[PDB]
RNA sequence: GUGAAAUUCUUGGACCGGCGCAAGACGGACCAGAGCGAAAGCAUUUGCCAAGAAUGUUUUCAUUAAUCAAGAACGAAAGUCGGAGGUUCGAAGACGAUCAGAUACCGUCGUAGUUCCGACCAUAAACGAUGCCGACCGGCGAUGCGGCGGCGUUAUUCCCAUGACCCGCCGGGCAGCUUCCGGGAAACCAAAGUCUUUGGGUUCCGGGGGGAGUAUGGUUGCAAAGCUGAAACUUAAAGGAAUUGACGG
């Protein structure tokens, strides 16, 4: 079930049962491990890098070529992006929602999804702080919102 | 149907099962080498591209994103890699 | 007309009278209440636009077009219900080709064009690829404004 | 006792409806619990279309019918005997009744 | 029939009204019997056409949510 | 009585009380 | 969809390349024959927009009138003041074309 | 701190001239004595001179206004009234 | 106008038929045991603003989760305050009827209100009288959305798509029919089942009927009232589901 909706939803993605490399995939850890460096230095996040490698370039899973995960990959080269892509886009879909709200006073739809986001937002945040992900005096404010976000 | 064989159901029901509710995880995609027309290189192309798939050298649009299925251009061969 | 169809009406508003007959020019055409009520039936779209649209006359005119979903002959479910984009896409495509028909000619082309209605065949040929409309027609036409009463344009579409 | 599983009206993932008015007594009813008639009856009556028929300059003339859409709270719908009181038994079943065709 | 008989007018489009509006639509007796008795005075009859006032969506009713008790 | 004339008459009792003790 | 795409494109000419901020800074690089593009707020002095104008008609440069204010350009630019005139040296992002 | 519980600005008026007077005057005097953001300039240095009078401390701009808000509810359907007669007018 | 009348409007043309203008409401038919939203609720066209479910996914993070005292957001209608506007309807009220009486049911007029903006209030049979998350346990035919397939027809064109149909499949929904799955006091329910063969996790909440959602205290509100909430006293029943009979303006 959904965190903050009433549904049920199934859409997934089933991984294959089938751990070895494709006999046809040529490129090599170097290779994928370079096109990792080149399109994060683009302005891409995780998650677009991973769809991107596989549509255009043909690899199951980065965890299968190169042993490990692109967001361990980009860390250990050190570029990667302090905050977190997930509570990034949350706190920028935030910014949106903010942004209307205060234009249309009278969206009290607005107002309650806000109340839905900021949710995920604090939760989300706790999380990092366990991992250490996050400064331990790390906060979400509205008012500074606009400025930590984009 | 109480005597069911959960053990060894024969592919063509499993097939038509959900992947997640398959007797084991099997994905509904796969890759297909792409080859349009006017040019001489093979691209690869996961079957449910969610982006407009472009070669390095080729100035040609391959596919499209669609809800389900990547849209194939007209005219482009496709080839099943090792089911 | 002589063997047109019986169910649309026209206004006929007089201008200029002399002798003891009145010289009539055409102010609106309304389709009959019954055939506009058989026209709606239950599981079907119906799609009503309206746009304002000037002659090259100086005519300000009002054209509703009405369009209903057509179920399939091999069609076995009870409803044939057109998406909201698609009556989108079907009332702006009805909207162009009926303001297009108008805007071109003049005031007498466009009379003598929906005597048989043929805005409604093209406009129910054009959406044959979206969803299938098959009672398509003009509800109504009225005129918000006329172009100073010229005595001559008259007389010439009451002669030759 | 819960009469009717339907709860009588036609409301099942709706939240609200918007009412209508009955036509003969003017009482608000939601849209979907109202009983609808959709009567289409000649515009004259049944021993008067001999008589129109000598009168109409139109030789081939057809004859225009009405078309009157009716709503009813069961109050008026039973007063008029449009609907019945049925058995426990013959309340489930939500076929219209026979037409009388031939 | 006599008025019209005597005023030169031999034939009619007769327009039907109902109440209209947000009340009733439906014709009272008196439509069937002054319609028959006008074709059969000896005067013709053309086309009928409805004018009764049907609106897209009329003012409120009257007579109260609950109704006409009776 | 039913119910919410019940309920209606028990409320203009209370705005009697009320009434009475802001009184004194 | 030119005002959207004018207020992203700002944004991309900011940390990717050479702007500069205020009119008297923006006058500079005009009369040396850098500036490139030049946005004025519609809150800008309407001398101040045609003496602008008239110095990049001389110095062939292209003046964008922003659709905002200067209270909003500031914010487009990303910046926490008001700014009435802004220059960009080089682009970084090809919201001007080469 | 917070040093008053509702009354905010017409604290000033004491105990006197009645509570629904006081909260009637108090948005009044609020929206009177405000800052507002100047449309010419841009800084907020927009404050009433007299009754009707707005005036920017920084770019010397004089305009007229309300009574006690920068511009009336009025006016403001009333210019956008006048731009729709005008482009009317002319086509 | 009514069962019948009457108060009421009318030779100054009342009603009616035609042409205009103005105002304020409301969006019929299409409109469905159809859709969406957390609920309340949402239906003329187009444009803009953000939001969301489901689907598809060999994308990503890697336990980040379920319910939740305290706390908070939203919340039909009616009601309150201030400002607009007030067509229709219409509490209060008046008059005519009806009646033994008729402060009503019926009719004519009619104030507040009914519409918009801002600020309150926080209650409904706010109902599916049925907590949420998760799993398992019959069948069938449909429907909405998305997707995957397939004879063929149709729209264009010369062919795929691409729409519209027809036959299936998958998932998520609103439902529907049937069943000795089982349960239940039964009505009935595929959940109200998997409960003496009693334990998946976790909130709220009832203890015979009244007194009583009353008194008091606290707290909220401009007010109306809202939240929390007793006791003395009294009583042998009050109720639920079905059966038979009686009775029904
Ligand atoms: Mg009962
Ligand atoms: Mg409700
Ligand atoms: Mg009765
Ligand atoms: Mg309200
Ligand atoms: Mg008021
Ligand atoms: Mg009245
Ligand atoms: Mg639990
Ligand atoms: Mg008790
Ligand atoms: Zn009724
Ligand atoms: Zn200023």
């Amino acid at each position: 079930g959904r965190m903050h909706a009433p549904g049920k939803g199934l859409s997934q993605s089933a991984l294959p049962y089938r751990r070895s490399v494709p006999t046809w995939l040529k490129l090599t850890s170097d290779d994928v491990k370079e096109q990792i460096y080149k399109l994060a230095k683009k302005g891409l996040t995780p998650s677009q890098i991973g769809v991107i490698l596989r549509d255009s370039h043909g690899v199951a899973q980065v965890r299968f070529v190169t042993g490990n995960k692109i967001l361990r990959i980009l860390k250990s080269k050190g570029l990667a992006p302090d905050l977190p892509e997930d509570l990034y886009h949350l706190i920028k879909k935030a910014v949106a929602v903010r942004k209307h709200l205060e234009r249309n006073r009278k969206d009290k739809d607005a107002k309650f999804r806000l109340i839905l986001i900021e949710s995920r937002i604090h939760r989300l945040a706790r999380y990092y702080k366990t991992k250490r992900v996050l400064p331990p005096n790390w906060k979400y404010e509205s008012s500074t919102a606009s400025a930590l976000v984009a | 149907p109480l005597a069911k064989d959960l053990l060894h159901p024969s592919p063509e029901e499993e097939k038509r099962k959900h992947k997640k509710k398959r007797l084991v995880q099997s994905p509904n995609s796969y890759f297909m080498d792409v080859k349009c027309p006017g040019c001489y290189k093979i691209t690869t192309v996961f079957s449910h591209a969610q982006t407009v798939v472009l070669c390095v050298g080729c100035s040609t649009v391959l596919c499209q994103p669609t809800g389900g299925k990547a849209r194939l251009t007209e005219g482009c061969s496709f080839r099943r890699k090792q089911h | 007309q002589n063997d047109e169809v019986a169910f649309r009406k026209f206004k006929l508003i007089t201008e200029d009278v002399q002798g003891k007959n009145c010289l009539t020019n055409f102010h609106g055409m309304d389709l009959t209440r019954d055939k506009m009520c058989s026209m709606v039936k239950k599981w079907q779209t119906m799609i009503e636009a309206h746009v304002d649209v000037k002659t090259t006359d100086g005519y300000l005119l009002r054209l509703f077009c009405v369009g209903f979903t057509k179920k399939r002959n091999n069609q076995i479910r009870k409803t044939s219900y057109a998406q909201h984009q698609q009556v989108r896409q079907i009332r702006k495509k009805m909207m162009e080709i009926m303001t297009r028909e108008v805007q071109t000619n003049d005031l007498k082309e466009v009379v003598n064009k929906l005597i048989p209605d043929s805005i409604g065949k093209d406009i129910e040929k054009a959406c044959q690829s979206i969803y299938p409309l098959h009672d398509v027609f003009v509800r109504k036409v009225k005129m918000l404004k006329k172009p100073k009463f010229e005595l001559g344009k008259l007389m010439e579409l009451h002669g030759e | 006792t819960k009469k009717r599983r339907n709860n009588g009206r036609a409301k099942k993932g709706r939240g609200h409806v918007q009412p209508i008015r009955c036509t003969n007594c003017a009482r608000c009813v939601p849209k979907d619990k109202a009983i609808k008639k959709f009567v289409i009856r000649n515009i004259v009556e049944a021993a008067a279309v001999r008589d129109i028929s000598e009168a109409s300059v139109f030789d081939a003339y057809v004859l225009p019918k009405l078309y009157v859409k009716l709503h009813y709270c069961v109050s008026c719908a039973i007063h008029s005997k449009v609907v019945r009181n049925r058995s426990r038994e013959a309340r489930k079943d939500r076929t219209p009744p026979p037409r009388f065709r031939p | 029939a006599q008025r019209c008989k005597e005023l030169g007018i031999t034939a009619l489009h007769i327009k039907l009204r109902a109440t209209g509006g947000n009340r009733t639509k439906t014709p009272g007796p008196g439509a069937q019997s002054a319609l028959r008795a006008l074709a059969r005075s000896g005067m013709k009859i053309g086309r009928i056409e409805d004018v009764t006032p049907i609106p897209s969506d009329s003012t409120r009713r009257k007579g109260g949510r609950r109704g006409r008790r009776l | 009585m039913r119910a919410k004339w019940r309920k209606k008459r028990m409320r203009r009792l209370k705005r009697k009380r009320r009434k009475m003790r802001q009184r004194s | 969809k030119s005002l959207e795409s004018i207020n992203s494109r700002l944004q991309l000419v900011m940390k990717s390349g050479k702007y500069v901020l205020g009119y008297k800074q923006t006058l500079k690089m005009i009369r040396q024959g850098k500036a490139k593009l030049v946005i004025l707020a519609n809150n800008c002095p309407a001398l101040r927009k045609s003496e602008i104008e008239y110095y990049a008609m001389l110095a062939k440069t292209g003046v964008h009138h922003y659709s905002g204010n200067n209270i909003e350009l500031g914010t487009a630019c990303g910046k926490y003041y008001r700014v009435c005139t802004l220059a960009i040296i080089d682009p970084g992002d090809s919201d001007i074309i080469r | 701190a917070k040093r008053t519980k509702k009354v905010g600005i017409v604290g000033k008026y004491g105990t006197r001239y009645g509570a629904s007077l006081r909260k009637m005057v108090k948005k009044i005097e609020i929206s009177q004595h405000a800052k507002y953001t100047c449309s010419f300039c841009g800084k907020t240095k927009m404050k009433r001179r007299a009754v009707g009078i707005w005036h920017c401390g920084s770019c010397m701009k004089t305009v007229a206004g309300g009574a006690w808000t920068y511009n009336t509810t009025s006016a403001v359907t009333v210019k956008s009234a006048i731009r729709r007669l005008k482009e009317l007018k002319d086509q």
